[PDB]
């Protein structure tokens, strides 16, 4: 056996997969192994989320995360995201499962059964992870991959059925976008946009022209920058800036990963377009508006003025003022008054939520989206007890957001750990201490004393 | 001395480890404790 | 549900998505046969 | 059901390994 | 080092097995059939789900006298028929 | 040299008293800023309206606190998670009413204290060291980003974020307690076995290495100088303390290997500390303890209390009384 | 069919746990690998047919 | 508080571009080993 | 060499688990108390004392399962099996909660044997004897909150329930009556063990990267031997890189371990003074010129006067029936509530 012990490694079991650094062969059965666990998974949960659902229950109340990603992409669905057929969800679980037969046995393959290098039998898969240029080739060829992927979704959005749209006029259905925002203005501006509370960066994109356009703008650009990574080397500046090792540029994609893992856990948090509340449940803002909703209807009903009605603290008991003056629901919920939900905005007007549309135009469909969605909060324990801590059993409910964000905060934690330690370590094992101290030539031993 | 690798050993009361602790996970979603 | 001809597979769909788990498990019975060397 | 499905998956693992041993296989 | 047998070397053995493959199944079985045959509710005390309360006692039977605890409990028990 | 070059040398000299570095720079101005207005808002601030209901809590000692009581206090309900420096105020007796120290305290001191995990790597690549001692601070770095950032932002403000002061970090436990039954998740106690166990084993390998010195003393001296500054010799003997340590519990249970020893000594307070980070950070979202509210039934269905039941009556007792003005509907979602 | 669905899934079903436990020992095994190679080559090309034959008389069963 | 902000906004500059710019001074070769 | 040192001589043998003289004490009180708190969060209820569902057999899990304290009535009766309560009754005695002082103590009783093991060990293999005396925290620890503070208090009901949720309830009931987190000794108990926490993290993480490179691997526990006179780590570069990043760093070793000893022992040391005087209800409950204040200013709000409204409501929520021998009925309007909840 080549590198499969300590002694010729140099790294034990536990660290055993850093054998595979320079062994090109197996490290790509490695990952394409790797990669069919990941589509294996894909399939079968989608499988067994489609064996367990019940189609008149909510998808939120069944614990299922994968078929709302489907649904949001415009199958299976009709009018207020109701599912009008589960054979696109069949089909997505089923062609996934088998793909991974497809990527395990080429896994399987490659580390196992075939060269263990690639570099003798072939110069284009063959590879160094100091040859700087072969390194932009790779990821020129993935950057092309990656945005024809994302103009995948733009062609499901566009000319092959639509997605699900929240704010489609009339309720939510599934629309298909016919112009998407091409504006720059727009699509970068939302990069621009402070990540605090009313701005909310990227996660506040609200409407799926603006998520149709970045992804033509994001195809287009990873299409520019993998031709552009195929033809050319490294920049001076950049040469000098970055370790140039395969553990250094694992880290580089450790840290990316670690950002985009923190990002998604705010985006199905709080944005409820591309994580529409039909299929992922209400948000934590919807849910606090939406009891503050429930009440002052309610109360509204028994004849209450709920424009004049004074809280205890003298704040409004169901309105009072944003500190820029813009009408929103008092209680505690004064803090989620930038939430926007389609069920919400048509009370709103210029200066906020409009007493004579409150007082007139609240339909019963509004009025039963905010109790089921007061009831339906993203709160609940860890053995999936709805509700507060103090709830007693019997509703089994946690919210398909909280598991969403809850395991992409722990995995982007971990990510960035890893981050850490694989770039401290890239750095040491490049500048050639990363095993310890020199004792011959120890650096602080020729180092003047600070006192 | 040595007739059964260890690594058979380990693997089998590791496997009867995760049955008897799963049963466990089990019982507390049926019978006593379950809430139901 | 699944479409009901494949509702025989169903004790087998509910198994499934765990598989993965057992890969992990299964690189420690494998460096268990070679002794973790 | 579940059960002997499971104990099917969860034996071809080790069985794989097993398998590999006696064989004098590339472990 | 002790002078004692490696465990790496017993639970490896055929011999160890062929007495520990009949012990380890029937020390489970008489755990099993302690409980299954109910004698550790008598050994212990410890209330079946259905001798927690009288059938209209809503009250805990709560010990209140130390050195007429054994009685109260008995009482409590013989409140349950 | 041009004076670019001439201060990079400087930034990275490994002769300061004080390593500045890349980091460093970030570091410095940061936590000087956030340092200056803590020490000013403990001392003097006003009182700020935290839960947004024009109820002002006092945190500082010239109005009336102590050291105990005082606290920066959280900023206010009505500001939720938006960003508010300064310059968003009309006037600096706003800022201070609405609780914008606290913003200012705690952004500052959250980017100055992830520089200080930078500069940790950059100082052990500067001295030739390896570079995990960073890893090893991201633990409390973690827990401090889950307390003062990660948890206003899964609640929606910035008002439930941890108080800057002693008093109110125990408000800020009992409230989450009520709120997730942090005791019954176990993150938290994974995290309490790290931090008991990393007590634990800091007593156990002080107590081990304490107890194998090796005599180069009198009795009228300090055993401390039987140890120089320097010198090549390990100061206690590895193998008497393994041979104790073997025999108190036995012998494969006791490291006779340093460096693993010393690797588990990091090891299981950092992974037990990450955990309890990710416990609040979880909670942040809601994930909460495990509920067994009502779990064990007779066979007629009367709820027999464990526990867990009792537990549940102390946290309705911290949530009922809680944010006691605060709540104007039956449940509180945020 | 209706009968030839759930005996070419069964069929698939067993034939993939064949795969599963018989291609790694087949690949890690460089004994016996020649007449390994057809019996991999032969099951592979009997699981795309079959995958093929099951999903196309999925739409005469439903 | 615009002069404020205007002054924050260019101290805050001013500070990143000292952290930028000097990690990209070549900083790899700022060890007491490989300084290539 | 008579039968006195013939004895001697086999409780010392090397073996794989030593005996010793404080074998006799500490191996059949250990495996009772652990065998106690096994037995009976299987087995045993606390329906008669507590009015709780305690043990698997009942439905509880691990986290919910406790051995629980005897009923108040008890009083601090040692509630011996052969004692005139149970009368040699076990399975009365089960229902009296006499596991509970048979676990405690029997488990004091393994502690004692516990540290004149770790003084016998040292004794025999010539090295100080700082193991036993770093343990006195921890029986410092089970001493005051085990055996002083429900001996202070009205019966064994009030001490710790052995059970992880029990251990729960424990913290929150000395939150809601004792104000325990405003008590100096408590928080010089939390500073000894963060700060030990902290100094074993530390410690750990910089030895192992100030590590000699003595081997070619990039796995480097190998390149310790147990048998070198050498250093492993380099101290001096330990000592300079924290002196740059933090100011202040060690230059002696020994100093070093004994501060490591010295943190979270002292720290629990203290905890135990602070509920030896919970045992009394000596609390550092109040602030008496905060009181004097908030009672006279009705706007005067700290973080102190929101805990102790905390505090109240934790009493007259869990006490019906945590305190289930009071006989408690609370009215639900005298209870203390928020608005709205
Ligand atoms: C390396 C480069 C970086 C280093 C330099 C540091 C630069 C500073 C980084 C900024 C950190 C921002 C903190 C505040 C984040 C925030 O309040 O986050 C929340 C925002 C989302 O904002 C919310 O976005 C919402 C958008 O929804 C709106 O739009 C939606 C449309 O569907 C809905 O309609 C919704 O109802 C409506 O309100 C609203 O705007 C809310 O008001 C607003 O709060 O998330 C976001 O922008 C997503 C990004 C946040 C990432 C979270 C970072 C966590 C990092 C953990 C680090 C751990 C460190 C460990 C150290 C060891
Ligand atoms: C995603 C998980 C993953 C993957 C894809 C790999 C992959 C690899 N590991 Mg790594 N490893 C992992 C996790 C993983 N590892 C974990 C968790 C540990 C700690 C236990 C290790 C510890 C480790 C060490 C110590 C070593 C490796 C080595 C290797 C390489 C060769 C393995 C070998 O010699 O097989 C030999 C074993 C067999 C042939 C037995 C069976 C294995 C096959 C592949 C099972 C396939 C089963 C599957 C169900 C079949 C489906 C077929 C179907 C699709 C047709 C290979 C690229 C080795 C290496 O680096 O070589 C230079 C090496 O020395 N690994
Ligand atoms: C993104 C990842 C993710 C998310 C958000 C979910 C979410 C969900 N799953 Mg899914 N699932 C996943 C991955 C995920 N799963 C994986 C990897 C598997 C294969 C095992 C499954 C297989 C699966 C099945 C079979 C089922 C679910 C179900 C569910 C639902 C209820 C979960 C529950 O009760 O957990 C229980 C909670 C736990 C088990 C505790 C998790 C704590 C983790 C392990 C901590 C990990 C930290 C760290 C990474 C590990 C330490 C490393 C560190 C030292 C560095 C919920 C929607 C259920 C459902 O409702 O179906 C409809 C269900 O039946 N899942
Ligand atoms: C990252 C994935 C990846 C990469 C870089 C390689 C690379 C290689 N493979 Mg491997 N392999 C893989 C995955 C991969 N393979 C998979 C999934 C399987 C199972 C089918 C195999 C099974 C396999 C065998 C049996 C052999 C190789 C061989 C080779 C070598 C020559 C192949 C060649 O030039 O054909 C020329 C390429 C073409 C004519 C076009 C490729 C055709 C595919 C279908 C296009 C797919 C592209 C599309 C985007 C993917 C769809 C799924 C996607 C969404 C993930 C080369 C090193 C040979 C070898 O080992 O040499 C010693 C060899 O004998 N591969
Ligand atoms: C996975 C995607 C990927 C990866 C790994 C790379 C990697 C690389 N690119 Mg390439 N690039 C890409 C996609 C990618 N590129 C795409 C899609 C395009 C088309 C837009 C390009 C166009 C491009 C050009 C024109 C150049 C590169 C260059 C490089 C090399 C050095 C870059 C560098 O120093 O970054 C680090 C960035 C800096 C040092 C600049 C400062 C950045 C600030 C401080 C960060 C601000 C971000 C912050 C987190 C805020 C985010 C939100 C914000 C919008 C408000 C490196 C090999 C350079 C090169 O070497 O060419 C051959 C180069 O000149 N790329
Ligand atoms: C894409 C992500 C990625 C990749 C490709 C790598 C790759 C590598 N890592 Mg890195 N690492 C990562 C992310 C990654 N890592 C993250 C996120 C962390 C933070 C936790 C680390 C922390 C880390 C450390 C501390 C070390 C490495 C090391 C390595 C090298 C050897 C790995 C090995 O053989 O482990 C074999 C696998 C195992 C021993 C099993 C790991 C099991 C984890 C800890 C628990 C998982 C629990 C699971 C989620 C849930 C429970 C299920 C269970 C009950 C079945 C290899 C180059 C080693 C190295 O530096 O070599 C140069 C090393 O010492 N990594
Ligand atoms: C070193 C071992 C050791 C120690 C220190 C203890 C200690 C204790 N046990 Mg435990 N116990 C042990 C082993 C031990 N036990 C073993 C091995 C078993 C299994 C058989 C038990 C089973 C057990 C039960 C069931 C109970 C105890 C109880 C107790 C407590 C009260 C005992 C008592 O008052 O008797 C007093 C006896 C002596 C002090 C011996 C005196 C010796 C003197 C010096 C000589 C004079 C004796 C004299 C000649 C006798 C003549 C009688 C004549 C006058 C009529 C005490 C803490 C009780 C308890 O836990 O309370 C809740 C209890 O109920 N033990
Ligand atoms: C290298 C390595 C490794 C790894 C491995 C891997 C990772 C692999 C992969 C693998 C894979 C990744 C595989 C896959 C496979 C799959 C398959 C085999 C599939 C099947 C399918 C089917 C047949 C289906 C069926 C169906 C239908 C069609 C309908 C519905 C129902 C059902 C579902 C039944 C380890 C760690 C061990 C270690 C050593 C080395
Ligand atoms: C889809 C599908 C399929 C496939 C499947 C597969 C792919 C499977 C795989 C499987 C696997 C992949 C398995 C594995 C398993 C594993 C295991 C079962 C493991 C265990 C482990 C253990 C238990 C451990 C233990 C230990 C050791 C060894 C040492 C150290 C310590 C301890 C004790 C921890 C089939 C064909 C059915 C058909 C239908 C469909
Ligand atoms: C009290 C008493 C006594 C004693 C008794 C005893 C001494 C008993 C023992 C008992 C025992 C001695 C028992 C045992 C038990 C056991 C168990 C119950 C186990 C369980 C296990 C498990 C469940 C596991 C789990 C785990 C862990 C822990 C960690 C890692 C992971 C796992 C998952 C594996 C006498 C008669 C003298 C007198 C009267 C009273
Ligand atoms: C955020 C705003 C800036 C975005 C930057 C994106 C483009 C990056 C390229 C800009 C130039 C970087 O180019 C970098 O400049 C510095 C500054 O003198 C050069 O010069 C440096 O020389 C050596 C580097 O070994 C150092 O010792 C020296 O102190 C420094 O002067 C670096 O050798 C060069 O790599
Ligand atoms: O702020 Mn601070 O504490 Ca978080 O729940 Mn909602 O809000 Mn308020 O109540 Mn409970
Ligand atoms: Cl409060
Ligand atoms: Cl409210
Ligand atoms: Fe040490
Ligand atoms: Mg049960």
């Amino acid at each position: 056996a080549t590198n499969r012990d300590q002694e010729s490694s140099g790294f034990a079991w536990w660290a055993g997969n850093a054998r595979l650094i320079n062994l090109s062969g197996k490290l790509l059965g490695a990952h394409v192994a790797h990669a069919g666990l990941i589509v294996f998974w894909a399939g079968a949960m989608t499988l067994f989320e489609l064996a367990h659902f019940i189609p008149e229950k909510p998808m939120y109340e069944q614990g299922l995360i994968l078929i709302p990603h489907i649904a949001t992409l415009g199958w299976g669905v009709g009018p207020g995201g109701e599912v009008v057929d589960t054979f696109p969800f069949f089909v997505v679980g089923v062609v996934h499962l088998i793909s991974s037969a497809v990527l395990g046995f080429g896994g399987v393959y490659h580390a196992i059964r075939g060269p263990e290098t690639l570099e003798e039998y072939s110069s284009f898969f063959g590879y160094d992870w100091k040859d700087k240029n072969k390194m932009t080739t790779i990821l020129g060829f993935h950057l092309i991959v990656l945005g024809i992927g994302a103009l995948l979704l733009v062609a499901k959005a566009m000319f092959f059925g639509g997605l699900y749209d929240t704010w489609a006029p009339g309720g939510g259905d599934v629309r298909v976008i016919t112009n998407p925002t091409l504006d720059p203005r727009v699509i970068f501006g939302y990069l621009l946009k402070s990540p605090f509370g009313g701005e909310g960066w990227i996660v506040s994109v609200n409407n799926l022209e603006d998520v149709v356009g970045g992804h033509i703008w994001i195809g287009l650009i990873c299409i520019a920058g993998g031709i552009w990574h195929i033809l050319t080397t490294p920049f001076g500046w950049a040469r000098r800036a970055f370790i140039w090792s395969g553990e250094a540029y694992l880290s580089y994609s450790l840290g990316a990963l670690s950002m985009m893992g923190f990002i998604a856990t705010c985006f199905v948090w709080f944005n409820n377009t591309v994580y529409p509340s039909e299929f992922y449940g209400p948000t934590g803002p919807e849910a606090s508006q939406a009891q503050a909703m429930t009440f002052l209807i309610r109360d509204q009903k028994l004849g209450a003025n709920v424009g004049s009605a004074q809280g205890p603290t003298g704040l409004g008991k169901y309105l009072m003022r944003s500190p820029t003056g813009e009408i929103i629901f008092g209680g505690e919920t004064m803090r989620f008054w930038d939430f926007r939900g389609p069920w919400l905005e048509p009370l709103r007007g210029p200066n906020g939520l409009d007493l004579n549309k409150i007082k007139n135009d609240i339909q019963p469909w509004q009025e039963r989206r905010a109790a089921e969605y007061m009831t339906h909060a993203p709160l609940g324990s860890l053995n999936s007890v709805g509700g507060v801590a103090t709830e007693i059993n019997s509703v089994n409910f946690v919210s398909p957001r909280s598991w969403l964000a809850t395991s992409h905060f722990v995995l982007a934690f971990f990510f960035l750990v890893g981050h850490l330690w694989h770039a401290g370590r890239a750095r040491a094992a490049a500048a050639g201490f990363e095993k310890g101290i020199d004792r011959e030539s120890e650096p602080v031993l020729s180092m003047p004393s600070l006192d | 001395g040595g007739r059964i690798p260890l690594w058979i050993v380990a693997t089998v009361a590791g496997m009867g480890v995760i049955v008897i602790v799963g049963l466990f996970f089990y019982g507390a979603y049926a019978g006593l404790g379950s809430s139901l | 549900k699944l479409p009901e001809a494949y509702a025989i597979f169903d004790p087998l769909v509910d198994v499934l998505p765990v598989i993965p788990v057992l890969f992990l498990a299964l690189a420690f019975v494998w460096q268990a046969a070679v002794g973790f060397r | 059901a579940q059960l002997t499905m499971i104990a099917m998956i969860g034996i071809a693992g080790p069985m794989i390994i097993f398998l590999l041993a006696v064989r004098r296989g590339n472990l | 080092t002790t002078g004692e047998r490696p465990f790496s070397d017993i639970i490896t053995s055929v011999r160890y097995w062929v007495i520990h493959s009949i012990t380890i199944p029937a020390l489970f079985i008489a755990g099993w059939l302690f409980v299954s045959t109910g004698l550790a509710y008598d050994v212990f005390g410890t209330p079946r789900p259905d001798s927690y309360y009288a059938q209209e006692q809503r009250s805990i039977p709560l010990v209140t006298d130390r050195f007429e605890a054994k009685q109260q409990v008995e009482t409590f028990l013989e409140q349950l028929k | 040299a041009n004076l670019w070059e001439r201060f990079c040398n400087w930034v990275t000299s490994t002769d300061n008293r004080l390593y500045v570095g890349w980091f460093g720079v970030i570091m410095i101005p940061t936590l000087l800023a956030a340092t200056i207005c803590f020490v000013i808002a403990f001392i003097a601030a006003p009182p700020v309206d935290i839960d947004g209901i024009r109820e002002p809590v006092s945190g500082s000692l010239l109005y009336g606190n102590n050291i105990i009581t005082g606290a920066v206090v959280p900023s206010s309900n009505a500001i939720g998670l938006h960003f508010y420096p300064i310059w968003e105020a009309a006037s600096l007796d706003e800022w201070l009413y609405n609780g914008g120290p606290y913003q200012l305290i705690i952004f500052h001191f959250l980017l100055g204290a992830s520089c200080y995990m930078g500069r940790q790597w950059e100082l052990s690549y500067r001295l030739g060291m390896r570079p995990w001692i960073c890893v090893a601070y991201s633990a409390p770095l973690a827990s401090a980003f889950a307390v003062f950032l990660i948890y206003p932002i899964g609640q929606g403000s910035f008002s439930d974020g941890m108080p800057l002061g002693i008093s109110g970090t125990f408000n800020f436990m009992i409230v989450f307690q009520a709120e997730h039954n942090i005791l019954m998740h176990p993150f938290h106690q994974l995290g309490v076995a790290g931090v008991f166990g990393g007590a634990l084993f800091c007593a156990m390998h002080g107590s081990l290495v304490t107890s194998s010195l090796i005599r180069e003393t009198t009795e009228t001296e300090s055993a401390n100088y039987g140890y120089k500054f320097g010198q090549e010799e390990e100061t206690y003997n590895i193998v008497a303390a393994h041979g104790y340590f073997g025999r108190l519990i036995f012998q494969y249970a006791s490291f006779n290997n340093s460096r693993s020893l010393h690797f588990f000594l990091a090891a299981w307070p950092v992974v037990g500390v990450w955990f309890a980070a990710l416990g609040i950070s979880t909670m942040a979202f809601n994930l909460n303890g495990f509920n067994f509210n009502h779990s064990v039934i007779d066979a007629k269905g009367n709820v027999i209390n464990t526990w867990a039941d009792i537990i549940n009556r102390a946290n309705l007792g911290m949530e009922v009384m809680h944010e006691r003005n605060a709540h104007n509907f039956p449940l509180d979602l945020a | 069919m209706t009968i030839l669905f759930q005996l070419a899934l069964a069929a698939l079903v067993i034939l993939s746990f064949v795969m599963v436990i018989g291609v790694p020992v087949a690949y890690a095994s460089p004994q016996d690998w020649d007449r390994s190679k057809q019996l991999i080559f032969l099951g592979s090309g009997l699981w795309i047919a079959l995958v093929l034959v099951v999903g196309v008389l999925n739409f005469f069963v439903v | 508080m615009e002069t404020l902000k205007i002054t924050v906004y260019i101290v805050v500059t001013f500070f990143v571009l000292l952290f930028v710019f000097g990690f990209l001074s070549g900083d790899p070769a700022r060890n007491p080993k490989r300084k290539d | 060499r008579g039968w006195f040192d013939i004895l001697d001589d086999w409780l010392k043998r090397d073996r794989f688990v030593f005996v010793g003289w404080s074998g006799i004490l500490l191996f059949p009180c250990a495996y009772l108390a652990l065998g106690g708190w096994l037995t009976g969060t299987t087995f045993v209820t606390s329906w008669y004392t507590h009015g709780l569902a305690s043990s698997y057999l009942e439905g509880c899990n691990f986290l919910t399962v406790a051995v629980s304290t005897p009923a108040n009535s008890m009083g601090h009766s040692l509630l011996l099996l052969w004692g005139p309560e149970a009368q040699g009754d076990f399975t009365r005695w089960c229902q009296l909660g006499g596991l509970w002082t048979f676990i405690a103590l029997h488990g004091a009783f393994g502690l004692i044997g516990f540290m004149l093991r770790q003084f016998e060990i040292a004794r025999l293999v010539g090295v100080r004897p700082y193991n036993a005396i770093a343990f006195s925290a921890p029986i410092a620890v089970f001493v005051s909150v085990f055996l002083i503070y429900p001996l202070g208090q009205s019966s064994w009901f009030f001490a710790p329930s052995f059970g992880v949720a029990a251990i729960f309830r424990f913290l929150l009931f000395f939150q809601g009556f004792h104000n325990w987190t405003l008590n100096p000794f408590h928080m010089m108990g939390v500073a000894g063990v963060l700060g030990g926490a902290l100094l074993c993290a530390i410690h750990g993480a910089t030895v192992e990267n100030t590590l000699f490179q003595d081997g070619e691997g990039a796995s480097t526990f190998r390149a310790f031997n147990p048998t070198q006179a050498e250093e492993t780590y380099s101290m001096v570069t330990a000592n300079r890189f924290w002196s740059q990043i933090f100011g202040i760093a060690f230059s002696n070793k020994r100093w070093l371990h004994f501060f490591m000893l010295f943190v979270p022992v002292t720290g629990l040391w203290m905890s135990a003074i602070g509920v030896v005087g919970l045992a009394l209800n000596l609390r550092s409950y109040d602030f008496i010129s905060q009181e004097i204040r908030a009672a006279e200013d009705p706007e005067f709000e700290t973080f102190y006067t929101k805990n102790l409204l905390l505090n109240e409501g934790i009493r007259a929520w869990m006490a019906p029936q945590d305190q289930p021998h009071e006989n408690f009925v609370f009215p639900e309007e005298v209870l203390p509530r928020g608005n709205a909840l």
